[PDB]
DNA sequence: GCGTCCTTCGGAAGAGATTCAGA
DNA sequence: TCTGAATCTCTTCCAGCACACATCAGGACGC
RNA sequence: GAUGUGUGCU
């Protein structure tokens, strides 16, 4: 039918083809007999008949006059909905300025006269003139005269020259301006310039002037001259119950329009006066820009009581509009709603159907059976049979429902196992029995909660939701290779029992001979469930090549676990159910089935798991008593130290010892630490509190409460839930994120105080409001991830790249968080890796290296693997499936034709919107760290300390003055086993190469107040610090010590904005000290907060602090508080201090001093030397006069800004770089997230391409154009003899990234659709229909899955 | 809230350097509003309504 | 709460919303995601046009349910046409090429 | 009468159910043990002491 | 009798041309008159297609040399 | 009953207009 | 005293599905 | 059809 849609500015000639007539009497349904006015909005002549087929004045009534036209009252007599594809026009008296072309910035109008938006709105709204042909005076072709101006000008140049006011004289503006000699005169000017402002203001006028030659669009056609008017079907006036009729909103605006109208063509016929005229033809202006787009100026008007209508742009922009409302989602037939139950009888690829749903939705199926059999002659005949409802209708309900899947989906639709397919199960009742094992996927628990039930009609959509959308394939998380149909919270409690032991039975003695035979026992009741037996069993195994050979063996089991192993398939060791499964437990043996089994095992084996795990928590009767709740005796013991430690910090507070600020601090780490201790010691009195006999003396076991029971077998609880029953509530968290000064020490077993539980309030009413009103801006976060990723699918099978990213164990604080094998797994490696057998290959070069590889990998101990990347994929328009890896819901390399950038925007944005509708289940617990002070090395090996600048201290040790080192355990092999991030003016008690035994400190300091500990040795002078101005100084006369606190930008007057308060360390003779092997003096800043206890001029040692500064930090660290850094990395912001790195190696040094801020020059050894950097008076340099840097190499310190990674180190390092970040952000809150999809959004950040040089290709200077169209000219330039063109990669937001796509639809339909609309119609851009969105809102099949071919077959048949 | 004289502190995100700025609000039970504000350069400017 | 084909919108031609009138549920815009998501292209094409805004093939869709036949012949949903004339309204002229 | 899920307790600290659950089986151990000796017509006597 | 489809994704190994596949095949079971090749056992035609599909005497190759066979078998029935 | 008509008040971020300062 | 840097000002965004209730739709003045 | 209020599950 059609492959493109082409926007571009409408002419008024178009304007007046388009119409079908002229409405103009502003008179809708007369409020009588429901006819439509002569000329009104409502026109049967016009647009067209109200009733079908059938003229209005009553001339012609059938079909057998169609296409005639009446002569009574001139209406063609067509179909009655050709009302809604017939539009008007209004010829407006005067011209009139299009709204979006004025107050959109930058203004198109503004920036095409060369004149301030100030100037032409006045212009418009009848406020000055402007001076069109100037001619022989002094006034320019854009001068602005007001009223008094104006009356000199024709008082005293009262020639032929005319100067008009209004849109007329914008509209001979536009026509009278040569495009392009203004363009080439512009381009001259530009090639003269040399300001960077001037060049852009320029060259983006240039643009405008370019874009508006190339296309058919004229600047004189930004002014209307002709009103277009919708068609009446799209603006309908719906009778209510008596003679009024509704209030349209878009009505009433035509009807102020052409009342203006109207007013102003009878006053252009009777010779008005000039102002009323000028002020009629200002309220037309006014009336046609709240008509276009209401409230873009001053006031939007309002219809009744107060409230703004909505415009032709409110109803097509917004989340209540035509994109996003009804083109991006659509309300469907054949859809049901209902609650759920449970019904655990199913099975993984069933459901429940209530039998009067599935009788009102698979309706006309019934019908299509009921004529088939002949029950039935007509369409009536068997809707009044299934109304009847008779006792025939079910048999043809059960025959037409038996293998038709049904699609279930929950409202919140976060990833895209929220909608899977059923075969339904009639059955009687009104709620949707929902399999156990799928409600861990979909969040849906059974406490009032909805499931919406669609209907797959075609065959196509069957296959599709038989094949693809089946429960029965779903059993792996599209995010992580993890299983997400997981036994949850009760069949885990049932394993949790049965594969358990204690150390007594009614027989324990006794050896059996198989599984068969613990059933008998177990239900004969003549042998405990916990017993400890010798049961023979034959397990298999497939260690050949597919065969499963027995061995028989007897092993020292229970009973619980023989009679588990009765559904265990054939095919895995038994060295999995003998043991006490938790709920990761079977989560691992689930995949451990899926791995080496396969589907249809592991559906059959989830299954049977579960109906086990339902009967034998049934036959167990865990309950949970009010004895279950130990309260151990010696929680206030602990209470009493804490609190004299807090009695002693108060008294070192008040004396002077701290700040109020880490007062604050330090009693949140003590309380922090209290509660811990209480929590490990209720631990230790519930875990192991079960003494019993061995049939002889006592003995010690794990206990069977059952607290502790579905505490420890992960059904639902953990440490802090569990602890705040029988331990301590702990301390709170309010809403901003501050934790709480004073904590709470009772537990849900005791009461609580009037008073404690006002104080638990405060978190509990944090925890409720948090997901209300902040999974708002994580369900944003997905959105526009969503909406930047949807066009990436994979095109190719391989590219042939040697490229790719370097993975290795993240050990970034503490132990292996991420070993090799979890980043690793499934994905195509890059070069063949190098065992420690170094010069033979391990693995070839383009291996999908699965579970056997990682083994492989692991047997061999690598540490780094150069795995292929998507970022650095060379297909063009999408991925290879080599250069992606995994599917990672399947374990097989991703197919051809998979839309993997919106599996990946889902998996990244919803951990977090989950787990932020998930913060009250902690109730209010402050969740904090303990504020770790020391360095404490677990395992053995020696040290190597990396990127440190360290000094001596006073005892002889090693002090750190370097921001981003790192202390890494090394150990006797020479591979890192342990890593640890020192700070700033850290004390060491040991060094680097030396090996620790396993169990000492090595690095020890303050959690809070990090020093600004010096290097050398002298006096200290307080320079360019008076008291009042930049210090808050306060002495204590009786010792006659000073501490002074400097402030910060805050209190700091303006006068004294530029004194720079710091410490000089100076000799006994007042002669400047050098830092060693520099010639710069010890010169230390001081920052803002900062205080000092020392006094001005005295001596000092190497490497002891001057002065510290509080840290302040404080907050409850959960995944709210904690995800604008997911925002903020993936938009790309610009931190406060960026880290200042190396824009080109070279040699290093200072030129010109103190240009404001301090200046550096790099000069390479060979090459040209032009780089000269501007430092602020900020930060210091870690590079001295005489050393050696490289590029991407950092001068200063601080956070590193995202853009100068990638203009610098390449693309590789950005992305690792926000992948870690990410990743650490996520790992936090013990989110699992696959590298993948980080990657991929990565990727689709990285698509814009600035010019650097044209060269032989076509591009522009500095045109921004996207990275794919560079690399295929380039590719296809140099297949001849012609050079390319060089570019520079760009980094933009998820936001702009997605604003600034090269289809408008998108852009359009995501954010600022009128901005970006205005942006399409002037550049009378082309939308080729090439990503998702696009597709669905054109109403096609999307290109990403099963119609991927079929888009492949279209594309290349043309 | 109550009709009178509130003295609102406007604190932080504001001109971006960290200064807290001051304003005072005179809220009516029936009329126009006469807030007092500071400037970064601390000088009082009045805002009606 | 169940809805076969039953009464549709005014302005753009879709299925109405609520259980006190004969309303469908809606399939939202974060539900057209997770079908994306599955490549279900076909499933995705009849929920946004063979059961929504299009209209001739919405009836004809209907006659072949009803005719033994499981087969879509689908069109261009109408409040895609509605966005067009919305778009056209204004100053704006947009169309679709051939 | 109706058979509800241990684990929900835990999970969400609303051990208030459980006290209630207990104080009820005793308000409703007591109603039976006047129920207990009122269908067999006893003193009041008995009633009152009890 | 179809729960899973997995061993006719290893038949046909893309899981997205299987169901153009399965589907051309039961758009040929229902509307015309082709009866299985397989014994259906009262199952709807998506269903008995999959099973087809997974039986091995069926592809999108043997489909479209089937369906040209026929073709010309009609063409020479033409006279 | 018919009937024609003409308040103020969040909040983070980004872009584009002024406006400063500084060489 | 021209041109980057800083500041001021305007703009656009702020999750999903669903259910129930009421009220509006010109209301003033001429007739 | 839009508003306003209340509510349910995330
Ligand atoms: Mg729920
Ligand atoms: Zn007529
Ligand atoms: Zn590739």
């Amino acid at each position: 039918e059609f492959d493109a849609i082409k926007i571009a500015l409408a002419s008024p000639d178009m304007i007046r083809s388009w119409s079908f007539g002229e409405v103009k009497k502003p008179e809708t349904i007369n409020y009588r007999t429901f006819k439509p006015e002569r000329d009104g909005l409502f026109c049967a002549r016009i647009f067209g008949p109200v009733k079908d087929y059938e003229c209005l004045c009553g001339k012609y009534k059938r079909l057998k006059h169609r296409g005639v036209i009446c002569e009574k009252c001139g209406v063609e007599v067509t179909q009655t909905k050709v009302r809604r594809e017939r539009m008007g026009h209004i010829e407006l008296a005067s011209p009139t300025a299009h709204i979006w072309f004025l107050k959109s910035l930058p203004s198109r109008i503004g920036l095409l006269l060369d004149m301030p938006l100030r100037d032409i709105e006045r212009v418009l709204y009848f406020e000055s003139y402007v001076v069109i042909e100037g001619g022989m005076t002094n006034l320019e072709r854009q001068q602005i005269l007001t009223e008094e101006q104006y009356l000199d000008a024709l008082e005293e140049f009262g020639d032929e020259f005319d100067a008009k006011m209004g849109a007329e004289a914008i509209q001979a503006l536009l026509k009278s301006m040569d495009l392009e000699q203004e363009c080439e005169q512009l381009r001259e000017e530009l090639n003269e310039t040399n300001s960077e402002t001037k060049r852009k203001k320029l060259t983006k006028r240039i643009k405008l002037l370019e874009a508006f030659v190339q296309s058919g669009n004229k600047p004189e056609w930004m002014i209307l001259t002709v009103l277009p008017v919708l068609p009446p079907d799209l603006r309908p006036l719906v009778p209510l119950d008596g003679g009024r009729f509704a209030t349209s909103d878009l009505n009433d605006l035509y009807r102020r329009v052409i009342n203006r109208n109207n007013r102003l063509k009878r006053l252009l016929d009777l010779a008005a006066p000039d102002i009323i005229v000028r002020n009629e033809k200002r309220m037309l202006q006014e009336a046609v820009d709240a008509l276009l787009d209401n409230g873009r100026r001053g006031r939007a008007i309002t219809g009744s009581n107060k409230r703004p209508l909505k415009s032709l742009a409110d109803m097509i922009k917004g989340k209540q509009g035509r994109f996003r409302q009804n083109l991006l989602g659509k309300r469907v037939d054949y859809s049901g709603r209902s609650v759920i139950t449970v019904g655990p009888y199913l099975r993984l690829h069933q459901c429940g159907l209530p039998k009067k749903m599935a009788l009102e939705l698979f309706k006309p199926f019934i019908y299509g059976k009921l004529e088939l059999r002949g029950l039935a002659t007509t369409i009536k005949a068997a809707k009044k049979m299934v109304e009847r409802e008779e006792a025939v209708v079910w048999d043809i309900l059960d025959e037409v429902i038996r293998e038709h899947p049904v699609l279930l989906n929950r409202a919140p639709t976060l990833h895209r196992l929220g909608i899977q397919a059923f075969e339904p199960v009639l059955i009687e009742g009104k709620a949707i029995q929902l399999h156990p094992l799928v409600c861990a996927a979909y969040n849906a628990d059974f406490d009032g909660d909805q499931m919406a039930v669609h209907v797959p009609l075609t065959l196509e959509a069957q296959l599709e939701a038989r094949a693809l959308m089946m429960s029965t394939n779903n059993i792996l998380s599209p995010a992580n290779g993890e299983p997400i149909i997981v036994p949850s919270q009760d069949v885990v409690l049932g394993l949790y029992y049965m594969t358990r032991d204690c150390v007594n039975a009614k027989g324990e003695g006794m050896v059996l001979t198989g599984p068969k035979e613990a059933e008998r026992l177990y239900r004969s009741g003549l042998a405990s469930l916990h017993a400890r037996v010798k049961v023979r069993i034959t397990e298999y195994e497939k260690d050949a090549n597919g065969e499963l050979v027995a061995k028989t063996s007897l092993k020292d089991t229970t009973v619980g676990r023989a009679i588990l192993w009765m559904i265990v398939p054939k095919g895995l060791p038994y060295s999995i159910v003998n043991q006490a499964l938790g709920k990761k437990a079977i989560s691992k043996m689930l995949n451990t089935c899926y791995r080496i089994l396969g589907l249809k095992p592991t559906v059959i084996f989830a299954d049977q798991i579960m109906y086990t795990g339902f009967a034998y928590a049934a036959r167990s009767g865990a309950s949970v008593g009010i004895d279950d709740m130990v309260i151990p005796e010696k929680k206030h013991e602990i209470i009493s130290e804490a609190e004299a430690e807090v009695a002693e910090i108060q008294e070192q507070f008040q004396s002077g010892l701290v700040t109020a600020g880490e007062r604050y601090n330090k009693v949140i780490d003590i309380w922090a630490a209290a509660n811990d201790r209480v929590s490990k010691a209720m631990m230790d009195n519930l875990q192991t509190e079960t003494v019993i006999n061995r049939d002889g003396q006592e003995e010690k076991q794990v206990s069977f409460n059952s607290i502790y029971m579905m505490a420890d077998s992960g059904a639902r609880g953990s440490a802090a839930q569990i602890r705040q029953l029988a331990g301590m509530r702990g301390l709170m968290a309010k809403p901003d994120g501050s934790i709480i000064e004073t904590p709470i020490t009772a537990n849900f077993r005791e009461g609580l105080n009037v008073l404690q539980y006002f104080i638990s309030t405060h978190g509990a009413r944090k925890g409720l409001a948090d997901t209300a009103l902040k999974t708002a801006n994580s369900g944003y976060l997905t959105r526009r991830l969503v909406d930047v990723a949807q066009d990436l699918v994979v095109t190719e099978d391989d590219c042939g790249t040697h490229e790719g990213i370097m993975m290795t164990p993240v050990i970034e604080g503490g132990d292996v968080k991420e070993p090799l094998r979890d980043r690793v797994l499934g994905r195509v490696t890059a070069e063949d890796v190098l065992k420690p057998g170094t010069a033979d290959i391990l693995v070839p070069r383009n291996t999908l290296l699965h579970e056997q590889w990682c083994d492989l990998l692991e047997e061999n101990s690598v540490d780094a693997v150069k795995v292929r990347s998507v970022v650095s994929c060379d297909t063009d328009f999408g991925v290879c499936a080599h250069c992606y890896g995994r599917d990672l819901a399947r374990g097989h390399i991703i197919n051809k034709g998979e839309a993997i950038g919106v599996i990946a925007a889902q998996s990244i944005g919803e951990p977090g919107t989950q787990l932020t509708m998930r913060t009250f289940h902690i109730g209010g617990a402050a969740s904090r760290a303990a504020a770790e002070s020391s360095i404490q090395v677990k395992n053995k090996g020696s040290i190597k300390l990396s990127n440190v600048k360290s000094v001596v201290n006073s005892s002889g040790k090693l002090v750190i003055t370097s921001r981003n080192t790192e202390l890494k355990l090394i150990d006797e092999f020479g591979r890192t086993k342990e890593s640890y991030k020192v700070p700033y003016g850290a004390v060491l008690a040991k060094g680097d190469g030396e090996q620790v035994a396993g169990g000492e400190t090595v690095a020890n300091w303050d959690p809070h107040t990090m020093p600004v500990i010096t290097e050398v040795s002298g006096f200290v002078r307080f320079t360019d610090m008076i008291d009042g101005q930049t210090i808050t100084r306060q002495t204590d006369e009786l010792t006659g010590l000073s501490s002074l606190v400097v402030l910060d930008s805050a209190e700091r007057t303006a006068g004294g904005k530029d004194l720079r308060p710091a410490l000089k360390i100076v000799d006994a003779q007042g002669n400047d000290v050098l830092i060693p092997g520099t010639d710069m003096p010890a010169q230390y800043f001081l920052p803002g907060k900062a205080i000092v206890q020392l006094e001005d001029g005295v001596q000092i040692s190497s490497g002891d602090t001057l002065a510290r500064i509080p840290q302040e930090s404080g907050g409850t660290k959960d995944i709210t508080g904690g995800l604008p850094r997911v925002a903020d990395l993936f938009e790309a912001r610009r931190p406060k201090e960026p880290a200042i790195l190396a824009e080109i190696s070279g040699i290093v040094s200072f030129g010109k001093e103190t240009k404001g801020k301090r200046r550096l020059v790099i000069t390479p050894v060979d090459g040209s030397d032009p780089y000269e950097e501007m430092i602020p008076k900020w930060r210091q340099l870690n590079v001295f006069e005489g050393e050696r840097v490289e590029r991407g190499d950092v001068i200063s310190d601080g956070p590193e800004a995202p853009h100068d990674i990638l203009r610098l180190r390449g693309v590789h390092a950005v992305t690792r770089y926000i992948v870690n970040e990410v990743q650490d952000v996520y790992r936090l809150q013990g989110v699992k997230i696959n590298d993948k999809h980080i990657e991929v959004i990565v990727r689709q950040m990285l698509r814009k391409a600035t010019i650097v040089n044209a060269g032989s290709s076509d591009f522009l200077e500095g045109e921004q154009v996207e990275y794919s169209r560079v690399k295929i000219a380039n590719r296809e330039l140099e297949a001849n003899g012609k050079v390319g063109a060089t570019y520079s990669r760009d980094l933009l937001g998820i936001t702009k990234a997605s604003l600034a796509t090269e289809s408008f639809i998108s852009a359009a339909s995501f954010q600022e659709t009128t901005r970006v609309l205005t942006e399409a119609a002037v550049a009378g851009k082309r939308d080729e229909l090439r990503g998702l969105k696009e597709n669905v809102i054109v109403g096609r099949l999307i290109p990403a899955g099963t119609g991927y071919a079929y888009h492949q077959d279209r594309m290349r048949r043309r | 809230r109550s009709p009178g004289v509130f003295f609102d502190s406007d604190k932080g995100k504001t001109h971006s350097s960290g200064k807290v700025l001051y304003n005072a609000r005179i809220i009516p039970y029936r009329g126009s509003w006469l807030d007092f504000e500071f400037d970064p350069k601390d000088n009082l400017f009045v805002r009606i309504d | 709460h169940a809805r076969s084909t039953g009464s549709y919108s005014l302005v753009t031609q879709q299925p109405l919303g609520g259980k006190a009138q004969f309303g469908g549920q809606r399939f939202g815009e974060m539900e057209v995601w997770a079908l994306e998501a599955y490549g279900a292209a076909y499933t995705l094409q009849e929920m946004l046009t063979v059961k929504s805004d299009d209209v001739n093939g919405r009836t004809k869709m209907y006659k072949n349910i009803v005719d033994g036949n499981h087969q879509m012949e689908p069109g261009m949903p109408e409040s895609f046409n509605v966005l067009l004339k919305e778009i056209r309204s204004l100053g704006i002229n947009i169309e679709l090429e051939d | 009468d109706i058979v509800l899920n241990p684990l929900g307790v835990p999970s969400r600290m609303n051990i208030g159910q459980i006290l209630e659950t207990h104080l009820g089986m005793a308000a409703k151990g007591i109603g039976d043990k006047i129920n207990a000796m009122l269908k067999q017509q006893q003193e009041v006597a008995k009633l009152r002491e009890f | 009798a179809r729960v899973t489809v997995q061993d006719a994704v290893e038949k046909i190994g893309n899981r997205f041309d299987l169901v153009l596949v399965a589907a051309r095949r039961a758009r040929q079971m229902q509307v015309g008159g082709k009866d299985p090749l397989v014994p259906e056992e009262n199952d709807k035609t998506t269903v008995i297609a999959l099973r087809e599909i997974e039986e091995g005497l069926i592809n999108n190759q043997i489909l479209d040399v089937r369906e040209r066979q026929e073709q010309q078998e009609q063409e020479a029935a033409e006279l």
